[PDB]
């Protein structure tokens, strides 16, 4: 069922006319992340008792895939294997002769079409135009989540008719949550859930599904309290931590010695110029070979140039932790660079005993 | 020799509806049509072209981004008095006049910061508008 | 009653979304004459001519050719001797599928042979047909132009009657074509432009949405004609055929528009109303990217707004997400208390998504060598964009709109 989806629906309805009744050829039809375009559309057809062929772009990364699931699918409603568009148009055109398929339009829904747009060139032209080429009663939807702007060709093409689905609000939020309560308790007291959830979360998180969620998860500790014995407060105060503690997470659901050395060495190394290095480590007033004299200044205790110290940089640089810039092929003039943040190079000098802000050139 | 006989081919064609038959012949089957479609445009082309021009000679520059296009056709729809143009009909006239290879542009992608190229000379230009 | 208005819906939709043929043709009397007679002449005898028919998309290119096919096959026992091939663009994309096309078409393939030999001298040796080429200017971007070349040589040649017909949107098709070709190519050009003022667009307008004469109940037409007849003048139509009429003279737009206004026609509304008309003119007239922005959330609105003052400050210079998230924790640090205490992840997802949602770009896109972070992002909107948008904001708070005037 839908719920606060009836204009749109209308409007399609009327769209569609009788079964023998011709239609648009391209309807694009864009909005939100939740608003609910796979639902609606699917649930329509369903009810319409239509031919619809439902296609995942996504899932057919290959032309000649997305071609032979889609005569596929077609011939079911009704083995073909086809390589290229102009024998898809003729054996789609062989195709549409039955008998349950002569004064019906048949209906193919594409969905995540942004990448229709990488596949090639004419693909997306020969699909908007179909219907002229087929001339079978055919039409087309798009449903994507980029404006119709970004899908124009260089060339242009027969435009679509843009459709866009209206946002969601509070009530119908609420509503949408409200309707699945679970039964064993009453629906005021899931409403009041709903109405709590909302004015926490509704700043930030206006994802229906992450909502939902994040609702599902939370409802057991919400229904303890009345359990151990309709107060309000009572389950309010009782509840406020746990919510303040999941809000602080909304939307996310020990080294070697020497690697700890290597690691901050690589981060003075790239965000301290080298003009300043001498001025904070000579005596007396990025490079490998610069990385292996901060590394010997740095460390107190005389450390010898065995294997295991390349071993180290190398591991470093597999885990994804220091990056290489330079050619695979010129390993002695490498180039590096530090990815890591600088709370995680703090807390790993704390744990070292070392005071990295007193040698950082920007700080000071 | 090839288009000589097209001509007067053309010219006997003529004459079944004088030199002025193979001036007709010769005209038609070798002058531009670049002014004459430009004088049959729209009203918002021709805005739209007016403003390219003025960004333009207030530049000097041959590449110019579409947001100073834009501004400038916006300045020279309020002197005009015409109703205020939102971005998607800029847009689509753009891509109209960039069909039919008037201008030259990459569309595709980028929206707001397209270099715009003429594809023919100024003073053809000039010489359409100025009727 | 019900029975008339699903034959009208019919009949209109057909007339629309098909585009089906009609007798009725605007401002072209010259150019179809020119075409049909030169059709007549390469049917009735063995002349050949080579002609291309230049538009911008949308204006009936396709009309005028079947118009005069569909006029002309039928006059005598011609059509028997006469051929036609359809070629395609889009659908033909390289030379061997335009052979292979060419040699089913012509249902020579018994002839010609079954396997995929490369030899084509079979058709070309044996070379009325009369030859059709929508989009024209994909078949000048081909390696060598083979195709182009032979077809003009062989309507040159004296062996075999054969006529090419081409549709082009570009003006430049003369350019796009090498020297030989183009000495080869009879310069017969035709120009299919909207060539009318806007009241001959009202007259265009009236009678398109004319009911014929073949309707089986007469009265009801009457009475629909003289209904379209009074909606001509009323001025809010013609407010808002002005409007159409000034974006866009082409045909196309103005057949979506009457379906789209078409379908809001029911059973207690038989006939239009102009209110319906001002109905479809908002619905085809509306931007994108205000609704997007509108069905934003808190936290977008108010990164976009940081973004907006950045690009104020740095003229025209690129960004990176650190000093969006600098200036974003100095505005909820000079407000005293406020209820904006968020950490840096959720700020570096909801950053994600609205580089999800394309309004903003990277530049010289690379990956690995410079992280999500420290990436140079630019902004794909405009100030009086955005303060529109934020103007219909539903539950835009004080602090934010001042933060944004200031
Ligand atoms: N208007 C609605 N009425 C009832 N349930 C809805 C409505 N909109 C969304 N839902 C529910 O929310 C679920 C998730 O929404 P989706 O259908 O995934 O949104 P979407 O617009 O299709 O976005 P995509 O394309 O899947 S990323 C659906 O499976 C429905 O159960
Ligand atoms: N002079 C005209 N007289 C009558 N109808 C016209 C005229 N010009 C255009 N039309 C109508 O305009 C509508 C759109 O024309 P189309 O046939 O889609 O364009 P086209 O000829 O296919 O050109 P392309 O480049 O191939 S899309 C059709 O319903 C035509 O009947
Ligand atoms: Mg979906
Ligand atoms: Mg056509």
């Amino acid at each position: 069922v839908v719920l606060c989806r009836e204009s749109q629906v209308s409007i399609l309805q009327s769209l569609f006319g009788e079964r023998h009744h011709f239609s648009f050829p391209s309807i694009f039809i864009y909005g939100h992340t939740a608003s609910g375009k796979t639902y609606v559309t699917q649930t329509l057809l369903k009810t319409l008792e239509l031919p619809h062929v439902f296609v995942n772009c996504v899932e057919c990364f290959t032309l000649r895939l997305l071609l032979e699931q889609i005569l596929n699918k077609l011939n079911h409603l009704s083995e073909i294997t086809c390589e290229t568009f102009n024998d898809f148009v003729r054996l789609f055109k062989q195709v549409t002769t039955a008998e349950n398929l002569k004064d019906q339009t048949v209906y193919i829904v594409l969905d995540k079409a942004e990448y229709l747009r990488d596949m090639e060139a004419n693909l997306l032209p020969g699909f908007l135009r179909l219907q002229e080429l087929a001339d079978r009663n055919v039409t087309v939807l798009f449903l994507s989540e980029i404006v119709w702007e970004k899908f124009r060709p260089n060339t242009g093409c027969f435009e679509p008719f843009v459709l866009y689905f209206p946002d969601y609000s509070i009530g119908n939020l609420q509503k949408i949550l409200s309707h699945d309560h679970p039964p064993e308790y009453s629906a005021d007291f899931y409403a009041a859930y709903i109405n709590i959830l909302l004015g926490v979360f509704y700043t930030v998180c206006r994802d229906l599904k992450e909502l939902r969620h994040l609702a599902v998860l939370n409802f057991p500790k919400y229904c303890e309290p009345v359990v151990k014995g309709r107060d309000t407060r009572k389950l309010w105060r009782n509840i406020e931590p746990h919510l303040k503690k999941a809000m602080q997470t909304v939307y996310l659901r020990e080294l070697p010695y020497y690697s700890k050395f290597i690691l901050i060495a690589a981060y003075l190394a790239s965000y301290n110029p080298a003009r300043t290095d001498k001025r904070f480590f000579l005596k007396h007033h990025f490079p490998l070979d610069r990385l292996l004299a901060i590394l010997y200044s740095i460390v107190d205790s005389r450390v010898a140039p065995t294997a295991n110290i390349f071993s180290q940089i190398t591991s470093l640089v597999t885990l994804q932790l220091l990056t290489l810039v330079g050619h695979d092929d010129q390993l002695d003039g490498p180039k590096y660079k530090c990815t890591v943040s600088l709370d995680f190079i703090r807390a790993i000098a704390r744990t070292v005993n070392f005071d990295i802000i007193k040698y950082l050139y920007d700080f000071l | 020799a090839r288009r000589c006989l097209d001509i007067c081919r053309r010219a006997t064609e003529i004459c079944e509806f004088t030199i002025a038959h193979s001036m007709e012949a010769v005209d038609e089957m070798f002058s531009s049509s670049y002014i004459t479609a430009i004088k049959n445009s729209s009203v918002l082309e021709q805005s739209f072209l007016r403003a390219i021009l003025a960004e333009f000679r207030r530049s000097g520059l041959e590449e110019a981004t579409f947001q100073q296009i834009y501004s400038q056709h916006v300045a020279l729809c309020r002197m005009e008095g015409l109703p205020y143009p939102t971005m998607s009909e800029t847009m689509a006239v753009c891509s109209h006049l960039g069909s039919c290879r008037l201008l030259l542009v990459e569309p595709s992608r980028n929206d707001l910061l397209l270099r715009v190229r003429l594809n023919v000379s100024q003073d053809d230009v000039l010489y359409a508008l100025k009727d | 009653h019900t029975e008339c208005l699903s034959q009208v819906q019919r009949i209109l939709r057909e007339r629309f979304c098909r585009q089906s043929p009609h007798s009725n043709l605007f401002g072209v009397q010259v150019q179809y004459k020119h075409l049909s007679e030169l059709l007549k002449r390469t049917a009735l005898h063995g002349e050949s001519n080579s002609v291309l028919i230049i538009g911008p998309r949308g204006s009936g290119k396709t009309m005028l050719i079947n118009h005069a096919l569909k006029e002309l096959m039928e006059i005598e026992e011609v059509s028997e001797n006469v051929l036609q091939v359809h070629l395609n663009g889009l659908l033909q994309i390289n030379d061997k599928i335009a052979l292979k096309e060419i040699t089913r078409q012509l249902n020579l393939e018994n002839v010609v042979g079954d396997k995929v030999f490369g030899s084509f001298a079979e058709n070309l040796s044996f070379l009325p047909v009369i030859f059709i080429l929508d989009e024209f200017d994909l078949f000048a971007h081909h390696k060598n132009q083979t195709l182009l070349y032979n077809l003009f040589d062989i309507s040159q040649s004296a062996q075999t009657p054969i006529a090419v017909i081409g549709l082009t949107c570009r003006l430049d098709i003369l350019e796009l074509l090498e020297k030989r070709v183009k000495s080869r190519f009879s310069h017969r050009q035709i120009h299919l432009m909207n060539s009318f003022g806007f009241p001959q667009y009202v007259k265009i307008f009236k009678e398109q949405l004319s009911l014929p004469a073949e309707f089986p109940d007469k009265v009801f037409a009457e009475k629909w004609n003289e209904n379209v007849q009074y909606l001509s003048e009323d001025r809010s139509v013609q407010e808002v055929l002005q409007k159409h009429f000034n974006i866009s003279k082409n045909l196309r737009s103005l057949h979506m528009l009457l379906m789209l206004a078409l379908n809001r026609v029911t059973a207690s509304h038989p006939f239009m109303t102009a209110v319906d008309l001002m109905e479809a003119s908002q619905l085809c007239s509306m931007d994108s990217k205000a609704n997007i922005v509108h069905g934003l959330s808190v936290l977008e609105i108010c990164l976009i707004i940081a973004m907006k003052h950045l690009n104020d400050i740095y003229e025209e210079e690129p960004f990176n997400f650190q000093m969006v998230y600098n200036e974003f924790q100095k505005f909820v640090q000079r407000k005293a208390h406020s209820v904006y205490n968020f950490e840096k992840p959720v700020v570096m997802k909801a950053f994600e998504h609205l580089q999800q949602l394309e309004l903003i770009k990277p530049m010289e896109r690379t990956s690995g060598n410079s992280q999500r972070e420290y990436q140079l992002m630019k902004l794909l909107l405009d100030n009086t964009q955005i303060m529109n948008a934020l103007q219909k904001y539903p539950n835009c708070p004080t602090d934010v709109r001042q933060w944004a005037t200031s």
